[PDB]
């Protein structure tokens, strides 16, 4: 179903729901993420979509379950979570909006580095292309 | 040139530094007298951990997980306080010897509850707790198998465990306060004095919870298994008979004492080869009339124990069947039978077959009447037996055959020791109509078993305990083992068989049919002049080139030099080699009570006895009664505790090293630390690699999540992929390999400068991708909801 590639990319992106590292995402660590990114759904849609997956029972996601509990505009969307105000363009300062509701950790001169290095033509914010571009190495 | 651990005759090991080399020895200079030089082989050195006061929670967190580390460490931890440790899932537990604050409180209780094995600091409410677990989800009953010596903290344990169950788990039945009322009664009948341990339970015990669908507690059940029958008849000096025996000597009333005919305990055969001394202290010993007590016990004094005494323990024993509804009739039915088998002992024999001598006539009065037998049946049926005239299908006749004076007295046992233990039976079965249920769905249960053991001189019980002990470590070791394989595939580690040396051959060597020690046992029995030599040689004529069979010649001790191939044999056990001594393995090996004496003990006049009972050797008996348990065990999910004492003393704060080291061996955690060498020993959690080593590294990496700084840190350090997997939780290392890398984050800070300057690119790419896929994982979750 899933590429090599893309199971080792998820997994990556499973540790970011999983922010205590017991390897297992509850129900309150899986609405701390999609909130933070923009978005409401509510404790009785988390909860049925985790037990309709839930195969071992244990009232928890273990990282097999999270791959099958997950098409350019999902990308497209994923995008527009980062650009705020959808100029189609992410600057430094809306980065690191994205970057402290996730809870991720640095400064202003490394938020710029980060842009910059995968900003292609050095305009000083990042495109749709050259986002794609990143997510595919 | 580093420190390495080195044996030392009573901390177990000592630290050094290895200065010269030798064939198959090291030469070891200690740290603390640095020139006393001495020899060690090179299989008891091992590496050390550098940082003498760290202490881990968990042992596959040490950089080297063998003897020494594992000993040190909980060392460290039990100076502390801190007396739970594990190995991995397994449980060590260091008993305190005083009462330790808030740990067993119920806001403690409470606290452990859900939570999985590694998310709380180790504690036996963890292990119960993921026992219920799995058992809720898994709907499988569930074995908590605890090891140890008597009086290791392992009765304490068993009650944490209930306590946590009840308390967490049921609905206001306290069936575990139930449980421990009735101890001193079980204990009267299962537990004795040995020459280590004065309290040694000699039954293999298995207390269960058991749970309806909802998984609540409906209430509890002993099981009971092997209880030690040849310790009926027989003990060697420094041990005694059942407690049961003892207290009713010392504690009866005049009134009973003159209706069961009793007297001071070197009257009897039964008691009279062992030690036939009380438990008791200055007070207690004013309470026993003189005419209970053996001249040793006028000449030597009171046995000492700071819990044990028998005229107590006697009266706190009818306490304890008042409690579970017995009355005084039946109280009096137990002791009767008691004194029925005490005096049944003192009956000789005379060549005339042979005949009942005539000193003995009032044992055999006193016998008949408490036993429920007339004078004369008795004293015909233990000097005859019936037989067929014919064994193969044809019409048969009922012939009367007498019995030699060794046959007389082997019924005479034989029939005591099946008394005994239906009594037994009986005993434990009464226990359990104090918490009855007609229904569960499943389980959790204790196990206490009498653990590996050895000493100079090792007999038929000794093999027998050790044989049980054989296959208990092959049900710990595959159950390890898969565990282990388990939490690989878990954490996504790929391919990866361990190498796993199994003990069967061991187990085959004693037990396999028609060729294993106990059916050549069986064998020695059918020929004409049955012989413990001709049964030893047979032993090793047979399995000549058994890699767990030796000559006791080949033994690494002195003692055991003189002693011929025929007078003995050893077995290389998984904790350690064994040398039997086989003298009187024939003799132990028969048991049977002939049917004729038996069927007139089914039909006593007394009723009591009547109940209670209502061709195969001791070996194959204990076999199949031991396969019984492991049937049980093999049916359930299995946790692992292994209870240690830290000193023969009962003292606190005293770490005694080589004790504690020998009870690591003997209990099978050793060979289960070899096993998983063959797996990933070593293994730390993102979050302790990140507390470890993010000092060395650039604020930039300091500040990523310990998941990505770990990725971050394996990937710029170009790590062999052999050696070192990085998993979903945790980093884990092949043997050696996390010092290893511990050694390349110290011994060149200009490499690693450099090595991390080059991993920039990835690291910031890793850091998109990780977010990128994020909202896409978040974007997905909302179309989901969306279906
Ligand atoms: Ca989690
Ligand atoms: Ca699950
Ligand atoms: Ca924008
Ligand atoms: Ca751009």
């Amino acid at each position: 179903q899933l590429t090599e590639e893309q199971i080792a990319e998820f997994k990556e992106a499973f540790s970011l729901f999983d922010k205590d590292g017991d390897g297992t995402i509850t129900t309150k660590e899986l609405g701390t993420v999609m909130r933070s990114l923009g978005q409401n759904p509510t404790e009785a849609e988390l909860q049925d979509m985790i037990n309709e997956v839930d195969a071992d029972g244990n009232g928890t996601i273990d990282f097999p379950e999270f791959l099958t509990m997950m098409s350019e505009e999902e990308i497209r969307e994923a995008f527009r979570v980062f650009d705020k105000d959808g100029n189609g363009f992410i600057s430094a300062a809306e980065l690191r909006h994205v970057m402290t509701n996730l809870g991720e950790k640095l400064t202003d001169e490394e938020v710029d580095e980060m842009i910059r290095e995968a900003d292609i033509d050095g305009d000083g914010q990042v495109n749709y292309e050259e986002f794609v571009t990143m997510m595919t190495s | 040139g580093k420190p390495v651990w080195a044996p030392h005759p009573t901390d177990g090991f000592q630290v050094g530094n290895i200065v010269d080399i030798g064939p198959d020895s090291l030469t070891i200079e200690p740290l603390n007298q640095k020139g006393k030089t001495f020899l060690a082989l090179i299989n008891q050195v091992f590496p050390a951990e550098e940082d003498s006061k760290k202490d881990v929670e968990d042992n596959c967190s040490l950089m080297y997980l063998n003897e020494a580390t594992l000993l040190h460490n909980i060392k460290v931890r039990y100076s502390k306080d801190r007396i739970y440790t594990y190995v991995a899932n397994i449980l060590i537990a260091v008993n305190p010897y005083f009462d330790i604050p808030k740990i067993y409180s119920s806001e403690t209780i409470k606290s452990y509850q859900g939570k999985s094995l590694g998310t709380m600091p180790p504690h036996v409410f963890a292990i119960a707790d993921k026992a219920f677990r799995d058992m809720k989800v898994l709907k499988l009953s569930q074995s908590i198998i605890v090891s140890g010596e008597s009086g290791a903290g392992k009765t304490e344990n068993t009650k944490f465990v209930l306590r946590y169950l009840t308390e967490s788990y049921g609905t206001g039945q306290d069936i575990d306060d139930r449980i421990v009322e009735a101890n001193p009664l079980l204990e009267a009948f299962g537990n004795a004095k040995t020459v280590r341990n004065n309290n040694s339970s000699r039954f293999g015990k298995f207390v269960e919870i058991h749970f309806n669908e909802k998984s609540s507690v409906v209430g509890g059940f002993v099981s009971h298994y092997l209880l030690e029958k040849s310790r009926i008849c027989v003990q060697g000096k420094e041990e005694r008979n059942y407690h049961i025996f003892y207290r009713l000597c010392a504690g009866a009333s005049e009134d009973i004492r003159e209706r069961l005919h009793l007297s001071s305990p070197d009257n009897f055969r039964y008691l009279n080869r062992g030690c036939t001394r009380y438990f008791a202290n200055k007070e207690t010993d004013k309470q026993i009339l003189q005419n209970r007590k053996s001249p040793e016990y006028l000449k030597a004094g009171s046995l000492k124990d700071p819990l044990l005494d028998d005229h107590g323990d006697f009266i706190r024993m009818c306490t304890a069947m008042k409690k579970i509804g017995l009355d005084d009739e039946e109280k009096l039915d137990l002791f009767r039978v008691v004194a029925g088998v005490l005096h049944l002992g003192n009956i000789d024999f005379e060549e005339a077959g042979c005949n009942l001598k005539n000193k003995s006539t009032q044992a055999l009065e006193y016998c008949a009447e408490l036993l429920g037998l007339d004078q004369d049946d008795l004293r015909v049926s233990l000097t005859t037996r019936v037989m067929l005239t014919t064994a193969g299908g044809a019409k048969g006749t009922v012939i009367k055959v007498p019995l030699k004076v060794e046959q007389a007295n082997n019924a005479r046992d034989a029939l005591a020791k099946t008394v005994y233990s239906h009594l037994f039976d009986h005993v434990v079965n009464r226990v359990n109509q104090c918490f009855p249920f007609e229904t569960s769905s499943y389980f959790i249960g204790v196990l206490d078993i009498a653990g590996f053991e050895y000493f100079e001189h090792n007999s038929f019980e000794q093999f027998c305990i050790n044989y049980c002990n054989e296959k208990l470590q092959q049900f710990f070791n595959e159950r390890i083992l898969k565990e282990e394989q388990e939490l690989y595939q878990k954490e996504g580690l790929g391919v990866n068989e361990v190498h796993y040396v199994d003990n069967q051959d061991c187990i085959d060597l004693i037990e396999a049919r028609l060729v294993g020690i106990l059916d050549i046992l069986d064998e020695e029995n059918r020929l004409p002049q049955p012989s413990d030599q001709h049964f030893t040689s047979a032993v090793h004529q047979k399995h000549k080139d058994h890699f767990r069979l030796s000559i006791p010649r080949k033994s690494k001790l002195a003692i055991h030099r003189n002693i011929r191939d025929d007078e003995g044999f050893i077995i290389r056990h998984f904790a350690g080699a064994v040398c039997y001594e086989t003298t009187q393995f024939v003799e132990k090996n028969n048991d049977a009570l002939h049917m004729s004496l038996e069927s007139l003990i089914c039909e006593s006049r007394d009723k009591f006895i009547r109940e209670l009972f209502e061709f195969i050797s001791v070996g194959n008996k204990f076999k199949t009664q031991l396969n019984l348990l492991l049937d049980k065990l093999r049916s359930t999910g299995a946790s692992f505790i292994r209870c240690i004492k830290p000193n023969l003393k009962m003292t606190s704060h005293h770490f005694e090293g080589a004790q504690i080291l020998s009870q690591l061996q003997c209990s099978g955690m050793v060979s289960v630390l070899d096993l998983m060498q063959g797996g990933f020993p070593s293994r730390a959690s993102f979050h302790e690699l990140y507390n470890m080593y993010k000092k060395y590294m650039p604020d930039k990496l300091a500040r990523l999540d310990p998941r990505l700084f770990c990725k971050a840190l394996f990937k710029a350090l170009g790590l062999n992929e052999i050696d070192y997997k990085f998993g979903l939780t945790k980093v884990f290392f092949r043997p050696g390999k996390f010092a290893e890398f511990d050694q390349i984050m110290k011994s060149d800070p200009d490499h690693l400068a450099e090595l991390v300057k080059r991993v920039n690119h990835w690291l910031i790419c890793s850091r998109w991708k990780k977010v990128q896929w994020c909202s896409l994982s978040v974007i997905k979750l909302k179309n989901k909801i969306k279906y």
